[PDB]
């Protein structure tokens, strides 16, 4: 997710495109990446398969999958191209674009410090938890009978416009096997797929009705786009972009499918026999998915109240494959119209982010961080109109806009195992292929309107998802009065000062180095610490990608000139002392395969076995 | 309101309030004493006792400090022999206080007290309504109430009988609980009052609460005398309350574990009872009522009710360079015992039990604040407690795989086998019963009295009272 | 009512002083950057406490005290000041200078009375005076009832106490260092809270102890000298260093003040005595002794010490004068550190691992409003030796559980003795020692001579 | 004495290469030359040169060591006196002492001197080239107290000299007192 996940896969790429070998900033030109067209070959597969049988040590098998997957990719292109005959177009001359590059970052040396006995590391971590979090360290006294306790008490829900069968509401637990954790953090296990959990998750009541597409709604949207184009964008690209539309093209589909992996291509291939046309695919029908992981934050709140259940609304598989070739062009056009001091995390890597903010943040500087998650976007219909107006200005072809618009109105969801039907009104968060883009556009628009001209005169601004940071801005009564037109809790704002109250961004800390004198971003150690106290399901063999992720994260923590700063940042955020010992404990855990085995224990089986 | 001299922020306030629901306890500290908890309980207990009885009654004090009962509204008669080193200092202190207040408080019969003291100093053998120099046997004053406060140097059946023939119908006793001494233990502790006691034979131990040892290198073989080959408790026991040392004897301690009902024969016959009124983590208050005649029958049983956890296990320690084994005992808080029942269903190693106890101990009412966070139990007794639980779980398992027939015993012709027992664990809300003696018909009096007062001491008191 | 001390405002020692004296209020006032500020603050508060409970209009005897420090007091004092140290001539001159300069301005405290008594003593050096004296503790003839000892380590306690009780003294007080480490026969020790170090005279050329000094060398593969050793045991020579001042002392006189609970004094007259401890704070103790004529009770001959902080004693290896030897070192540990190490000592820890955890646990608290953001609970120079001791303790405890005997019986051959390398007294634990409680032999030489010189007499008379 | 910009050295090592008071010249490595005298010994002599800022002072070891007086000592002659010596104020190696003298002989002496360290003190062996010839001698210096406290954890194991140098540099730069302008704020001199 964004920077890096627990398995070190992340959402960002790993190729630098914003690096230069000169001590000054240089403007360059954006180019295109050529893609190899797949080709079909059956005679090679037949002979290789027979040659696979006679001798295959290690690389002989790999040639078979590469040949087999390559055949599947060619077949998908041939079938997919025929469906969208009424929307296919050709290549028109492109509009050139330019971008700015920055010099490479400088880092301080790192020294490794670790203990020897792995059991002592567990004792230190347990001592740290008890001293700082007394209630959390005394919760576990028996096994994990959460499923049984949830069945004993009844079902409480707050639904709206839903139907279900009462005869299928039964929640007797099934077999559950896991490994007993060693760290005394009480991280819950993922929930079981039952009808009771589905109703508990859908306990949200956002029933609000306003003017759908009337005159007052249009007036608010018209003002919003005016502020965005006046305080956050330059005027050198609008007229050129309107002349050249964006349409579905063979190159878009060929490039997209080639980027998929093995298993993903096979899954898509299985749904190409009865291929519906593009105009036949419904755009307002979704399916319900439950398989998720619970989210826990440092503190003592999960030992008193049960956490919520996460859900996913999945769209049609063919809908996200026909039109997913226009995401790259939309990103390029958006980056071209933004001001040089306004940045977006799309199409960047970890190193590029460090080089941009290398010489901007210094001690004693005020930074404003604001999130917009706590806001009901379903109350006002103008939030959807504003996004469409921005999309139309960017140069989206007219019939394609109708297909996109159909997914932002009335939608329905269904649960296949139980046949449960749900209906929702205007919704912004979903599982479609424009979710981050629309959220980023709305985040910039909200900030631009509230801050007015204070956004233009700034040193560095970064926007991604629902989080943002703006340099050199404080909190005054003018923004409170402007934002209090409807209510007061639209957004949450926090004031931060470098080297005194470290700013928080995307689950990390922004710190200023001492030896070199440059800014850098590091991860959150407490978030990792609670995560090692999560039970591991039996039969899982993913205990090697996590060790490498921990090893990389530990090295970044032990850089010289950042030990003292990290201590103060954690204390000013969570009011906790003594994290250097925890970091040392993490170092010895991620040193060998056998040292990582001390975080687990004997296997415990519940609700299973007729003995 | 009742004021106690303990710290305003400590965990002992809740226990005192719960054990005395008819009062109001307010902390007010003026002295950093090392035995504040011990003195606080005694102050409350004596206030309750004097409040439960009617006024205009005469009261005897066996172990008496006259300065303590000087500003009271009751009628106390003090019995003060001269058999202790504390006695000369207390007598001089009493005289100084009396002479220092003669025209300030004319409400407690100060003039009478001074006159009675002077009369005794003239003739040592005289008896006065307030002071005397006899013992509990040689005193000849009539009353109906007797009070014992921290007395461990008398024989209970003999002392009680001599008080009955003088018209006493009620008695009170305040002191330590005598349950651990009925189990024939070697050492023990009272964590709530910072009290440690140990037998004289293990004073050179290494890892107990009252010991001292040196540093040695190690030698194989030493010169010695005829082999002992035994290690059993003796009659001498040493007590340490705070920083003060008290020697005691086992026989006189066990004599106060009186049965529910017993008879006192002899020249005159009486029937007796015994009940426990207040109990708080080691201190008890007992009430004894006596009546002439002979009624009912006796069973000779004693019952103790446990509101906390009681533990007794076997430990291995090095005494004077030699490895031996003996037994210890202690008390455990109720909350800790209640939360350990989920892990004792299986077999656990001592290391695992220790880790759970540590994590479960820092949980305190004031949470992360370390002002009132004195922990649930003292940390120096955790290692020994962890071993006891591990041994208990192992023994509770072997019983399950050796089920037998219902009703009949098994001898494999003769020589039935006995099993090992290494720990005794009494859970809260349980009772313990022992067999004792409940009939006494052997009373002897020396009938000889020797004075203990000296000439220079008498002169000093006379000068002070001048 | 408020009490002023010469202590820096934002210091960690203020909390300890407040808890030890709950009946007062303490507020700092620093005027001097002394190197032993903590040592003097305790003594100042102790004197105020002692004089508060005693009955007024009563005479008090001072043994080996400087009369200058007691001139503004509103009590009756009798100073016993012999001439046996290099400190005395300076103190006498200072006392006369202050006394002369205070005439007339202070119309109280009997200034005009004792100002004429000093010259009377100088005229004839063998006269008694209700304010001044020139004999020893066993030669003075003044009669009183209260005696006070303050930082006195050069007298034999049974002998000195008996002579004072003959004159009719029923109360005594003692203020000084704790004598517990000297009952364990240690070679070196420390008092980290008061910046005090002490070492034996045979280890003054060590390398890694509190008080030592060494030099650089290259190494000689075999050196023959005219000295024969194979012995290394404590002797009767100890050096104390408080701040920057040096004090030589002897072990025999130090152990004499570790009195039991009850003891008897038998001679021409007989008395019974008791010893209690009133105030204790990280090394300083205050003892109250009461005396009464006659024979009463019985004695057992035991001494009891109560530990509020952890007491540690271990065996260390060092290099003395180029040669490698081994001896024992003792120190004190704070209570909070000992409580947080309970869970770690259950496992097996190497000395390297134990040192790292102690350093991490040391720097803590981190007050921002008060003092500095970085604060240390204990002095850092004692961590290496402490971490070594815990490692040895954990190993010995584990080896006993793996070798359990039977209940009641001991097996002989006349038995094998195991090795012991660490003694650890946890908080809220008592230690017991055996001493002598019956004294009957007293010697009074009384060969007193006037230890005074003509030039000193002339200076005092002319200055006064 | 880094806090006062003072450097002192022996007269025999004035041609060293890497100390605070020395001077040398470039050479190519001409090997050879013969003489009659054979030194074979490098020990301190009675000639010390002091440099406070830009001013030079020559001193003698015997007179410098004569001021290290003990706690108590006696003066005997036509008249006899007894006297003491005390230290009043000290700040990074520049102290003030007080002596009180009285007539007559009292007490007894022991002949010991005590020094109290409020900050670290080092004396180590170093290797350098004096006039092109490699030799070894000893150097001493002072260390700030806060630096010594923070190095306790690292010195628990075996650490190479280069690793210790990198750690010391990182600890030297300190930021809380800079006032956002001073920036550098060196705790100790880098040389
Ligand atoms: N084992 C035993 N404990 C005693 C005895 N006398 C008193 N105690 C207890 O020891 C505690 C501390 O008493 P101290 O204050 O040190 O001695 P004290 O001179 O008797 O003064 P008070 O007990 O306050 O009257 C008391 O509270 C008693 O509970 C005794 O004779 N034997
Ligand atoms: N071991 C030992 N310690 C002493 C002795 N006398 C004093 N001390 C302690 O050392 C500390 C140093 O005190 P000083 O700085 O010398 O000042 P002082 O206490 O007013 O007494 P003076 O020596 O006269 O200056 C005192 O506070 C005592 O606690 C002694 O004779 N032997
Ligand atoms: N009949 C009695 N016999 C013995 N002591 C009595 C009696 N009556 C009162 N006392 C008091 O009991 C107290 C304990 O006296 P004891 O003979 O036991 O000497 P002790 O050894 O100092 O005390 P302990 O044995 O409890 O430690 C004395 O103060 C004594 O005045
Ligand atoms: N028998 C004594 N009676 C009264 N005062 C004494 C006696 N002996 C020593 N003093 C006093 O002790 C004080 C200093 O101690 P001392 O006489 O032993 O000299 P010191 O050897 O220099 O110091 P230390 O006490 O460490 O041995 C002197 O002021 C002296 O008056
Ligand atoms: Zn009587
Ligand atoms: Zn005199």
């Amino acid at each position: 997710y964004i920077f890096s996940s627990d398995t070190g896969q992340g959402h960002l790429q790993q190729k630098s495109v914003r690096q230069t070998t000169l001590p000054v900033n240089i403007v360059e030109e954006v180019h295109e990446e050529k893609c190899y067209p797949p080709k079909l070959d059956e005679i090679k597969e037949q002979l290789l398969l027979k040659r696979l049988q006679e001798s295959a040590s290690t690389a002989n098998r790999s040639r078979y999958q590469s040949r087999k997957v390559e055949n599947m990719k060619a077949m998908i292109i041939h079938r997919l191209k025929e469906g969208c005959r009424l929307y296919l177009a050709s290549d028109t001359p492109r509009v050139p674009s330019y971008r700015i590059t920055y010099p490479a970052p400088i880092y301080s040396p790192s020294i490794n410090i670790k203990l020897s006995n792995p059991e002592t590391a567990v004792a230190v971590c347990n001592e740290f938890l008890a001293r700082n979090y007394p209630t959390v360290a005394s919760y576990q006294v028996t096994d994990e009978y959460d499923a049984y306790l949830d069945m004993v008490d009844g079902s409480e829900s707050c639904l709206d416009r839903a139907t279900f069968n009462p005869s299928k509401l039964r929640s007797y637990p099934k077999q559950h096997s896991y490994h007993a954790p060693t760290i005394r953090s009480a991280v819950p296990s993922p929930f079981q797929n039952t009808l009771q959990n589905v109703l508990a998750a859908a306990t949200k009541r956002n029933c609000n009705v306003t003017q759908m597409r009337e005159l007052p709604t249009m007036d608010s949207a018209a003002f919003n786009v005016e502020c965005f184009k006046k305080y956050a964008c330059n005027q050198e690209y609008w007229r050129e972009f309107a002349s050249s539309p964006i349409r579905v093209t063979t190159e878009n589909l060929t490039t997209y499918v080639t980027k998929l992996k093995g298993p993903k291509a096979a899954a898509l291939f299985a749904k190409t026999h009865n291929l519906l046309p593009l105009q036949e695919v419904p755009m307002d029908r979704f399916t319900m998915d439950m398989k998720r992981d619970v989210k826990v934050t440092p503190g003592t709140k999960h030992t008193e109240e049960r956490p919520k259940v996460q859900v996913i609304q999945a769209a049609e598989p063919l809908a996200t494959a026909y039109l997913c070739g226009i995401h790259r062009e939309l990103v390029r056009r958006l980056n071209a119209v933004l001001l040089p001091n306004v940045h977006t995390l799309f199409d960047m890597s970890a190193e590029d982010f460090d080089a941009i903010i290398a010489t901007h943040f210094k001690p004693g500087d005020a930074v404003l961080e604001t999130d917009i998650a706590s806001f009901d976007k379903s109350q006002d219909d103008s939030l959807a109109l504003t996004a469409m107006m921005l999309l139309e200005d960017l140069g989206v072809d007219q019939p394609i806009l109708d297909l996109i618009e159909a997914a932002f109105g009335e939608i329905s969801s269904c649960h296949l195992p139980t046949g449960t039907r749900f209906k929702f009104g205007a919704m912004m968060k979903s599982g479609m292929f424009l979710t981050l883009f629309v959220n980023t556009l709305l985040n910039i628009t909200i900030a631009s309107r509230v801050l007015e001209e204070r956004l233009t005169t700034s040193a560095c601004a970064a926007f991604i998802g629902d989080d943002n940071i703006i340099h050199g801005v404080v909190s005054d009564a003018l923004m409170a009065a402007r934002c209090a037109t409807w209510m007061n809790m639209e957004v949450k704002i926090i004031d931060a000062v470098v080297s005194v109250k470290a700013p928080y961004f995307c689950g990390g800390f922004i710190l200023h180095d001492t030896v070199t004198g440059t800014a850098c971003r590091v991860a959150d150690p407490l978030k990792r610490l609670f995560k090692l106290g999560k039970p591991l399901a039996a039969g899982d063999e993913q205990d090697e990608d996590r060790r490498r992720a921990l090893a990389d994260e530990v090295t970044r923590w032990q850089r010289t000139g950042l030990v003292t700063e990290l201590e103060r940042a954690v204390y000013s955020r969570y009011e906790v002392q003594g994290i250097t010992a925890v970091i040392t404990s993490m170092a010895t855990f991620a040193s060998s395969k056998e040292n990582f085995k001390k975080l687990r224990g004997p296997v415990v089986t519940l609700y299973g076995g007729p003995k | 309101p009742v004021y106690v001299d303990i710290d305003a922020d400590s965990a002992f306030l809740k226990a005192l309030q719960r054990a005395y629901p008819m009062f109001e306890v307010e902390p007010r500290q003026v002295t950093p004493n090392d035995a504040a908890n011990a003195r606080a309980f005694s102050h409350l207990a004596i206030k309750l006792i004097e409040q439960e009885i009617d006024p205009d009654s005469t009261i005897l004090d066996i172990g008496s400090a006259p300065a303590r009962r000087m500003m009271s509204d009751r009628k106390y008669h003090c019995v003060c022999p001269m058999r202790s080193a504390e006695d000369p200092e207390r007598l001089a202190n009493y005289a100084r206080k009396l002479a220092s207040a003669a025209g300030k408080v004319l409400d407690r019969n100060i003039s009478g007290k001074i006159g009675d003291l002077q009369a005794v100093m003239a003739v040592p053998d005289t008896e006065t309504p307030t002071f005397c120099l006899h013992t509990d046997v040689s005193c000849r004053q009539r009353a109906d109430v007797a009070i014992y406060q921290d007395v461990y140097a008398v024989h209970a059946p003999t002392s009680l009988y001599h008080q009955a023939i003088k018209g006493v119908r009620l008695a009170y006793w305040v002191g330590f609980d005598t349950t651990p001494f009925m189990y024939n233990a070697m050492a023990g502790a009272y964590p709530s009052y910072s009290t440690n006691w140990a037998d004289e034979q293990v004073l050179k131990a290494k890892n107990i609460g009252l010991c001292s040892t040196d540093l040695t290198e190690g030698r194989r073989g030493k010169l010695s005398i005829m082999r002992g080959k035994k290690l059993e408790p003796c009659d001498r026991v040493l007590f340490s309350v705070g920083s003060t040392l008290y020697p005691e004897s086992r026989k006189l301690l066990k004599s106060w574990h009186l049965p529910s009902v017993f008879h006192l024969k002899g020249k005159l016959s009486f029937t007796c009872r015994c009940d426990t009124v207040v109990s708080c983590e080691g201190y008890v208050v007992k009430r004894i009522t006596m009546s002439p005649g002979l009624y009912g029958k006796t069973t000779g049983y004693a019952v103790t009710h446990h509101a906390d956890g009681f533990l007794m296990c076997k430990t291995t320690d090095t005494v004077d360079g030699e490895r031996v084994s003996f037994s210890v005992c202690t008390y455990v808080p109720a909350t800790i015992c209640d939360q350990m029942t989920g892990i004792l269903a299986t077999e656990v190693t001592p290391e695992d039990a220790q880790k759970l106890l540590v994590g479960l101990n820092q949980r305190i009412v004031v949470n992360g604040r370390t002002q009132r966070n004195t922990n649930t139990m003292k940390n120096y007794m955790i290692p020994v407690v962890a071993q006891a639980f591990s041994k208990w779980a192992k023994e509770c398992r072997k019983d399950m795989e050796d089920e037998k027939l219902l009703g009949v015993r098994e001898r494999t012709l003769w020589a039935f086998k006995k099993q090992k027992t290494h720990t005794v664990y009494k859970r809260p809300d349980t009772q313990s019963i022992q067999k004792v003696q409940a009939e006494f018909d052997s009373f002897v009096v020396p009938s000889l009295w020797s004075s203990g007062l000296s000439i220079p001491l008498r002169t000093r008191i006379k000068w002070l009272l001048s």
